């Protein structure tokens, strides 16, 4: 389902945060951005805390509790990895220049 | 199942397609709705239906609905590709890697 | 699982990283390289209340640095079992 707008603006903020403090940027394409902050924000509403949205779950609370893959998951935080392709360093082909996203951006880029 | 497309399945629709799709090889994309690297391999996973026209290319949603057969495919990583021949999975490919599932399509048809 | 039960064992073991590994979450050192330091499993989690859970980096490892004009910095890092090798 959509996530609410106080979620995604909530995941928002974090995103623009995480990337200037990681020293990270956004993909040249912002639709990717946008899509894996609307996933982090669904996540939040559903399960309460935001779970990398390109991984698959068994039991969702445990996951919730036990928060290896709460975004920023262990492999971010500690590797600067980041599959979902949100957080991207800047050697990587696919990182555009940017380390801010608007709302409009994310609401036009996932408009379809 | 049209060949030549991607073909939309659910828990109860995939393995009746598998016992059907007799020497054809299926492949199936696993993904979820807010993945974004799902989204961007996407089109290329479409453009290789469209190519191998002698395969049968198939895509499931990992939601809540769909997680029985989710959890008995086995997924961890968002993407994932498995490739079935004889009513199984014989190969699979984790992540949005293009190349990599260009190379297990290969390798399956040797 | 056996391979759950015999990494449990672990537990405080002493391990040196095999491979290359760069982390970028030690306080105030950008990154450090972790092929060939030694230090030892800390933890072992793949369970949460007793349920089963996807982290693929199960092994919490405390490595302790020397930093010049600093002394000791003692962090954690998590592992893979092909990252590692046990020590005896
Ligand atoms: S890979 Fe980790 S840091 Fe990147 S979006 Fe998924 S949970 Fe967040
Ligand atoms: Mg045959």
């Amino acid at each position: 389902t959509e996530p609410s707008e106080k979620s995604v603006e909530i995941m928002r903020k974090f995103s623009e945060q995480y990337a200037r403090r990681s020293g990270t940027y956004f993909c040249v394409d912002k639709g990717v951005t946008s899509v894996v902050i609307k996933g982090l924000a669904e996540h939040k509403d559903s399960y309460g805390a935001p779970l990398c949205p390109c991984r698959h779950y068994d039991d969702k609370a445990a996951e919730v509790g036990q928060g290896f893959w709460n975004c920023p998951c262990v492999p971010m935080r500690e590797r600067k990895e980041c599959h979902c392709m949100l957080f991207l360093t800047p050697d990587n082909d696919f990182a555009g220049k940017d380390q801010t996203i608007t709302s409009d951006e994310i609401k036009e880029t996932t408009a379809n | 199942v049209t060949v030549g497309q991607v073909t939309e399945v659910d828990k109860d629709t995939f393995w009746p397609i598998v016992k059907a799709a007799g020497d054809k090889i299926v492949v199936l994309d696993m993904y979820t709705q807010w993945c974004g690297p799902s989204k961007v391999i996407a089109p290329k996973y479409k453009e290789l239906s469209e190519k191998y026209q002698d395969m049968v290319f198939l895509k499931l949603d990992c939601n809540q609905d769909n997680k029985p057969l989710a959890k008995e495919l086995g997924i961890r990583v968002v993407p994932t590709f498995k490739i079935l021949k004889d009513n199984k999975v014989v190969k699979e490919v984790t992540g949005a890697k293009y190349e990599d599932l260009l190379a297990a399509i290969e390798a399956a048809r040797s | 699982t056996e391979e759950d039960e015999k990494a449990k064992e672990k537990i405080g073991a002493r391990v040196r990283v095999t491979v290359p590994l760069k982390v970028y979450h030690v306080v105030r050192v950008p990154e450090v390289e972790l092929m060939g330091m030694e230090g030892f499993i800390k933890d072992y989690v793949v369970l949460w209340k007793g349920k089963k859970i996807s982290a693929n980096l199960p092994f919490k490892v405390q490595f302790v640095k020397e930093i010049e004009g600093r002394g000791p910095v003692k962090f954690f890092t998590h592992l893979k079992e092909d990252e590692f090798e046990l020590i005896d």
